[PDB]
């Protein structure tokens, strides 16, 4: 199967920098939809980052454009979502998605902005 | 020394002929409207999976949690999240632009996406059948009984398709509608040609073209007036009921009566026509003895080699022309501009294109005009299909240029095929060319079915077919010298020259 173990969570000061990784196996990272979703505590699913195969297209959301960027690594078969200019409302759990039609919702990483 | 002498003797410019030819061609507006109606009656509005009622939207705070988004910024059109699972609680549509269509009533969407095109292909199968068999049935029965039957059948089928319990009823009634509509389209023109004298031949054809274009206008007018599909189909099909009601007032063509072996009916019809035309005195001299003394095949098509090649090339020409024309006409949901405006613009460009090709063929030639119409149409369709969806006004201008080119190619191919075949088999050639065009309209929706493999591939095929048709159209020679070939041997002798 396809495993999307993800790590990078922790305690980071507001406005800090973090590079969380979503390790992949069993398929190249340039073939399917490496999407991203997050659950703020008490909030519903939200769309933040998304890429398509071969990396010629990439789209963001209203609260994501111009502030966060998504990267890929074909050699490591990993997709990276760096985090800069955090706000107190950004605390969430980021979900890694294999495909738009993938039942493999990731286990998620807890990101805290603190003060 | 023929029926034509009696026709001038009876009339030719009288009130009866003009009133009958403006009264039998009026339903061609709805003929064109019914042919194209799938644009407005089966438009696809934006849609997405409906979240199950188990989840509460009050605590969700939005519908993004239960709907994946595509690259365009809209919710997914076939899929739903699990907290992924396919649409199993149906779909949700909007009513901002299209209040209702067939793809809204019977959710003809992903995993049923092909069924609307299948219904269209079944309607065109009905067209082909109701031409092929009803031509023989009209030759064996008449040209007025067949016309009234066509009016009744098209009206009944239109209403019954407007009220369809499910999709299968819709497809079957569309097949019957195609039957009747092809029969009326191919019978009204021949009845008008038979009744009217030689002077207004192809003048009736110009009138038919004008009526078709006016019907293209009228379709957009009704669509703007009535957007609901169950009401749009009813409004477009109701006047066919009054058409069947008042079409008992037609008068059978005297040529068919004479060809049936009886001249008493021909004499009665001619005296009636003289009576309504007001010149009873001149028609009084008519009698049975006067009529008698004055009124005096695919096998060989597929046997003769030169005839085989001529038929094959003309068949490909009709195939490509109808194929591309219908593929372009019945695909205007994704052209940016509103449906009604682009429809009336297509109807508008219909006329100047026909004027231009007529001027060119009467000045330059027929084969070059057909070539420059078909190749330009194919190029326009290709460059329309390769341009990204973001552009709207340039795409619409390209589409209207393409339709102008298709109409010019239609006129050119009809004229050339009329003045190309030998008089022995010319009528059979024209009929088989029309059959080829009808099966082309059959196959065009089947090609458009394959949008699932690639969204723009139907346009690619619709534009690639005419290009290869024009490329392989090589044996057909120019006919500007007006030789009017009579027999196969004369065709061979003039072929070398």
């Amino acid at each position: 199967q396809v495993q999307l173990v993800e790590s990078g969570g922790g305690l980071v000061q507001a406005g800090g920098s973090l590079r969380l990784s979503c390790a992949a196996s069993g398929f190249p990272v340039k073939t399917e939809w490496m999407e991203w979703y997050r659950q703020a505590p008490g909030k519903e699913r939200e769309w933040v980052a998304a890429i398509w195969s071969y990396g010629s297209g990439t789209r963001y959301a209203d609260s994501v454009k111009g502030r966060f960027t998504i990267s890929r690594d074909n050699a490591k078969n990993t997709v990276y979502l760096q985090m800069n200019s955090l706000k107190p409302e950004d605390t969430a759990v980021y979900y890694c998605l294999v495909r738009v039609g993938s039942w493999y919702h990731g286990q998620g990483t807890q990101v805290t902005v603190s003060a | 020394m023929a029926f034509n002498d009696l026709l001038k003797q009876v009339g030719g410019v009288g009130r009866f002929q003009l009133i009958q030819v403006t009264m039998v061609v009026a339903p061609l507006l709805l003929m064109a409207s019914h042919n194209t109606l799938q644009n407005f009656t089966a438009a696809i509005p934006p849609h997405h999976c409906r979240p199950p009622a188990n989840a509460n939207l009050s605590k969700d705070g939005g519908l993004e949690a239960w709907l994946p988004l595509d690259k365009q910024g809209q919710p997914e059109s076939c899929l739903r999240f699990t907290s992924t699972e396919p649409c199993i609680d149906g779909w949700v549509y909007d009513n901002s632009t299209f209040p209702s269509t067939i793809v809204t009533e019977w959710n003809l969407v992903c995993s049923h996406r092909a069924f609307r095109q299948l219904a269209q292909s079944l309607y065109m199968v009905g067209v082909l059948l109701g031409a092929m068999v009803f031509g023989y049935l009209a030759d064996r029965l008449g040209r007025r009984k067949v016309l009234i039957l066509n009016y009744l059948q098209t009206a009944v089928s239109g209403t019954c398709a407007a009220y369809a319990p499910n999709y299968t009823v819709y497809c079957v009634f569309r097949l019957l509608s195609g039957m009747s509509l092809a029969s009326i389209a191919i019978n009204c023109m021949t009845l008008n040609v038979e009744w009217m004298p030689i002077h207004t031949r192809a003048y009736v054809g110009t009138l038919i073209g004008y009526v078709y274009s006016l019907g293209q206008f009228l379709l957009a007018g009704i669509a703007y007036a009535v957007p609901h599909w169950r009401h749009l189909q009813l409004v477009v099909s109701v006047p066919f009921f009054i058409a069947f009601i008042y079409s008992w007032f037609f008068i059978e063509s005297a040529r068919w009566y004479s060809s049936s072996g009886r001249l008493d009916l021909t004499l009665r019809a001619l005296q009636r026509v003289a009576r309504i035309n007001g010149k009873q005195e001149e028609g009084a001299k008519l009698s049975i003895e006067v009529l008698r003394t004055s009124l005096q095949s695919a096998m060989e098509l597929l046997r003769c080699p030169t005839l085989r090649h001529l038929f094959l090339c003309l068949s490909m020409l009709w195939f490509a022309t109808s194929f591309a024309y219908y593929g372009l006409v019945m695909d205007l949901q994704g052209f940016g501009v509103s449906m009604y405006l682009i429809q009336v613009i297509f109807g508008a460009v219909d006329l100047p294109a026909k004027f231009v090709c007529f001027l060119v063929i009467n000045s330059m030639g027929r084969r070059p005009a057909q070539m420059a119409s078909l190749l330009l149409a194919g190029i326009c369709i290709l460059v329309n299909g390769i341009i990204p969806k973001s552009h709207t006004i340039i795409r619409t201008s390209l589409a209207v240029l393409g339709k102008g080119c298709l109409a010019s190619s239609f006129n050119c191919i009809f004229l050339y095929t009329g003045e190309l075949y030998p008089t022995v088999i010319r009528q059979t050639g024209l009929g088989m060319g029309s059959t080829m065009a009808r099966v082309g309209s059959i196959v065009s929706p089947l090609v458009s079915m394959t949008a699932e493999f690639y969204p723009s591939m139907p346009l690619f095929i619709f534009g690639a077919v005419p290009v290869v048709a024009s490329a392989v159209t090589a044996l057909l020679p120019e006919t500007l010298g007006q030789p009017l070939p009579d027999t196969v041997q004369d065709l061979k002798s003039r072929s070398r020259g």
